[PDB]
RNA sequence: UAGCGGCGAGCGAACGGGGAGCAGCCCAGAGCCUGAAUCAGUGUGUGUGUUAGUGGAAGCGUCUGGAAAGGCGCGCGAUACAGGGUGACAGCCCCGUACACAAAAAUGCACAUGCUGUGAGCUCGAUGAGUAGGGCGGGACACGUGGUAUCCUGUCUGAAUAUGGGGGGACCAUCCUCCAAGGCUAAAUACUCCUGACUGACCGAUAGUGAACCAGUACCGUGAGGGAAAGGCGAAAAGAACCCCGGCGAGGGGAGUGAAAAAGAACCUGAAACCGUGUACGUACAAGCAGUGGGAGCACGCUUAGGCGUGUGACUGCGUACCUUUUGUAUAAUGGGUCAGCGACUUAUAUUCUGUAGCAAGGUUAACCGAAUAGGGGAGCCGAAGGGAAACCGAGUCUUAACU
């Protein structure tokens, strides 16, 4: 039979070495490298995909912590405060009033205050 | 080619009826007078092949 | 079991278990693998690094050199090297059981009959051994791809349809599975039907 | 009904294993063979009884008895196998041409296995009781 | 299997049965009838081959296209639709094929017969001596000296001889069977340097012969010996007249041929590693497997501006390659410069298990015949009964004097 190979070993290859365009030297040239690097990369995606969830949620914690104590009350007063107020806004929506509507953060302060007082 | 039979185990052991392996006990061949007569008239019947030791003859013994 | 016939408008009686059998496809499926592997002529070899022309000497030796660990240049891991695992002309050749290869025939010539791929002539002959007759009885017909079982040996109907591909003609003897299934009709002369009945009960 | 309608029964063809064709194959580099050993080099593998250097059992257990010369030139013969005869009687020139004990019998019982629904005369045979009971309750004739 | 066997590893019959194929004769010696069968040789005649060969059917139109054998119509041949070539895929263009024939000459094989030689048949006899056997030492027999038959003989010996002798697995007796010490003999069987025809779920240029090519060559070795690499323009050379730069160069640009010259001989298709030119973006206060998640800006396209795509990626969170071997490797443990190609659980026969299919207390044939993947063939094998070392007994049997 002798089946020959070289069809299907290109096209494996250039499976690979379509995903690593944009790598810097024998990461987008050579399979060896290439092929190494897209599996890291995946592992890297999914460990990511995971840590995008964090590193949100850090940042809309700062930002309301932020904007809080610009209205004179602490994070952790102000979640005590929307948990006694049974306010369940999640802290994007926060973080994204705490930007753009001040005026609705201070309404939601004043609102953690009186559930706290 | 065929399988060829280990004679050793062909002389030492046979098959029953439900594919058991019957076998003469050991240790009755001499040395004989110190050993109590209860010992000997215990070894004097045959004994079947362990579940253990079981495969080993049967590889021995291919054709039965 | 009764087969009308095509021609003369009449009835023949027939086995009901061997031509209105139930259609036993895996059975069908392993007699029809092995003609095709009866018919596989298993011709051909490679060399291996025993019988590839060169000599037992080492190219280098076994340390001191740099060079990977080498003992043949036969060796199946060179250029020109030999085969790993070189084959040897075997033959392909499957037993069929006899009862398996008849439950075969009674299976798939039950099909023909309620398929309708069947047709039964009490004769089929055809005058002078001329193709032109055996094409212009077979239109009248309305056949194209046709076996023909005749229970007789008819020279000038072998002549004439052995230059047809789309027509063959066999003894009633000498028919198969694969051909009885690789034709889109199969005319059986009625004694062609009673021979086929003797052999296969 | 075509070529290219047939396919076989459902567990009748298996796939086969492929050894050494990737990891997603499950038998990837090693294929069942583990790591290091004699069991994984290329015509490894200890022989029959091999028990390590310990007495392997086919020699630590004692021979016994002999074989008989005569056994295989004996036969027995069960009762549904005197119908397979013709002329009603039963010789080992009768059962020797109904291909039942063979060329090399010189003798043979009749033991009570099966049963028998006719009259046979046994002739120069050894019959067991439970035989000889059936054999002359269905009108046989028992003689040597 | 029986056996052989440090009774280990392993070696491994025969009797008997089924088949292919079959063929028997002569001298040890005289006569009687005499040339009578057969065989060899050599001629002749006929037939059949072989070694050159001959005939050999039947198609046009139109469309695309460089070119028709292709598409679409309409016909015709076929004992020829095997195959190959022809400017793309041809039953009907060519070579062939089916079929039909053909040899001056040489030669094979059959018969028939001529000639030469050969003896045929009948009767009465004869019946292979340093031989069989033995002792010693070895070898062959499946049989390793074992209780070892049988066969061979290096050595030493050594019979009887038809009223006799050999064998029947130590040996003796009885019985059966055969006649050594002289020879000849076809077939079935084994192989393929070579020739012809055909075939392939054989390869298709790192494969297949080492060798598709001026290959057992180049080359290496004192030598025996070792032993490569290297295929493809196009349908057809129509293989580039002529002009220009250049050294009366190389090489290139035009022109020309051609369907095509990014088919120009360093010539089909021309991937990757590798090396360049151009454009966009980023980059000279910035530290690490070089990515990933987020993400500004810039450039470019689309668009009903809706905003999506694409490329780049300032800054920022996290993040020490792969394999192997290991208790355990970022490991400063192994391996790999990279690319492309090749490269490793197969095959045969036995055996067991599972699945599946067929028949079912039965199932199944092998060899072989057969024109033949059919059918025949049931030698045989496995199973339906086991126990016991065995004789033997038998749904029981063994143990034991006998089993509660
Ligand atoms: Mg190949
Ligand atoms: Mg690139
Ligand atoms: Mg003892
Ligand atoms: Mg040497
Ligand atoms: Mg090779
Ligand atoms: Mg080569
Ligand atoms: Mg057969
Ligand atoms: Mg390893
Ligand atoms: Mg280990
Ligand atoms: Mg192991
Ligand atoms: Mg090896
Ligand atoms: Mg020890
Ligand atoms: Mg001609
Ligand atoms: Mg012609
Ligand atoms: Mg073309
Ligand atoms: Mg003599
Ligand atoms: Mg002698
Ligand atoms: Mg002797
Ligand atoms: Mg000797
Ligand atoms: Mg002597
Ligand atoms: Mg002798
Ligand atoms: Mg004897
Ligand atoms: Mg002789
Ligand atoms: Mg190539
Ligand atoms: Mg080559
Ligand atoms: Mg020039
Ligand atoms: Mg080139
Ligand atoms: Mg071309
Ligand atoms: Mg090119
Ligand atoms: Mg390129
Ligand atoms: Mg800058
Ligand atoms: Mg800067
Ligand atoms: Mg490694
Ligand atoms: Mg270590
Ligand atoms: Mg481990
Ligand atoms: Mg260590
Ligand atoms: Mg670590
Ligand atoms: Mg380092
Ligand atoms: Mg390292
Ligand atoms: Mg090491
Ligand atoms: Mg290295
Ligand atoms: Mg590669
Ligand atoms: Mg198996
Ligand atoms: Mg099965
Ligand atoms: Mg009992």
């Amino acid at each position: 039979a002798r089946v020959k190979r070289g069809v299907i070993a290109r096209a494996r290859h250039k499976k690979i070495l379509k995903q690593a365009k944009g790598y810097y030297g024998a990461r987008s040239r050579v399979y060896r490298v290439a092929f190494q690097a897209v599996i890291k990369a995946g592992q890297y995606a999914y460990r990511d995909r995971r840590q995008r969830k964090r590193q949100f949620r850090q940042l809309w914690i700062a930002r309301i912590n932020a904007a809080a104590r610009q209205n004179g009350i602490s994070y952790s007063k102000f979640i005590n405060g929307l948990k006694k107020a049974s306010v369940e806004i999640d802290r994007k929506i926060l973080a994204d009033i705490a930007v753009f509507d001040k005026v609705a953060f201070t309404a939601l302060v004043e609102k953690a205050k009186a559930a706290l007082a | 080619p065929k399988i060829k039979t280990v004679r050793g185990a062909a002389k030492r052991f046979k098959k029953t009826g439900k594919g058991g392996f019957k076998h003469k006990h050991a240790n009755l061949r001499h040395i004989l007078t110190k050993k109590a007569t209860k010992r000997k008239r215990h070894l004097r019947p045959k004994a079947m092949v362990s579940k253990g030791d079981l495969g080993l003859v049967i590889a021995c013994l291919p054709y039965a | 079991m009764e087969l009308v016939l095509k021609d003369a408008q009449s009835a023949l009686t027939v086995s009901e278990t061997t031509f209105g059998r139930d259609f036993n496809e895996a059975l069908v499926h392993q007699v029809v693998v092995a003609y095709a592997a009866g018919a596989r002529q298993g011709t051909r070899a490679q060399k291996t690094r025993a019988e590839v022309t060169g000599s037992g000497k080492k190219p280098w030796r076994q340390k001191g050199t740099g060079r990977a660990r080498s003992g043949s240049i036969k060796s199946p891991i060179w250029r020109s090297g030999g085969v790993t695992f070189a084959a040897r002309p075997q033959d392909h050749s499957q037993k069929v059981n006899k009862k398996m290869y008849r439950g075969a025939l009674k299976s798939i010539l039950s099909e023909l009959v309620r398929q309708d791929r069947l047709i039964v002539v009490e004769k089929f002959s055809v005058e002078a051994p001329k193709t032109k007759l055996l094409a212009q009885k077979l239109k009248d017909m309305a056949l194209e791809d046709v076996l023909i079982i005749t229970g007789e040996l008819d020279e000038n109907l072998f002549l004439a349809a052995r230059n047809l591909h789309k027509v063959d003609v066999r003894d009633a003897t000498g028919i198969d599975p694969v051909s009885l299934i690789a034709f889109d009709k199969v005319v059986m002369t009625a004694d062609a039907v009673k021979q086929v009945e003797e052999m296969l009960a | 009904m075509r070529l290219n309608t047939l396919s076989p029964a459902e567990g009748s063809k298996k796939a086969g294993k492929r050894l050494g064709r990737g990891i997603g194959s499950g038998l990837g580099k090693t294929g069942g063979r583990g790591h290091k050993g004699q069991k994984s080099r290329s015509g490894g593998g200890v022989r029959r009884g091999f028990e390590g250097g310990q007495m392997p059992l086919y020699r630590r257990l004692p021979k016994f008895g002999f074989t008989s010369r005569k056994a295989a030139i004996t036969a027995e013969i069960r009762l549904s196998d005197l119908a397979k005869v013709e002329g009603g009687v039963v010789d080992l020139n009768t059962l020797k041409a109904a291909n039942i004990i063979g060329i090399q019998i010189e003798f043979a019982k009749v033991i009570l296995a099966g049963e028998v629904t006719t009259p046979v005369t046994v002739r120069g045979l050894r019959v067991t009781k439970g035989a000889r009971a059936a054999i002359e309750a269905a009108g046989g004739k028992i003689e040597e």
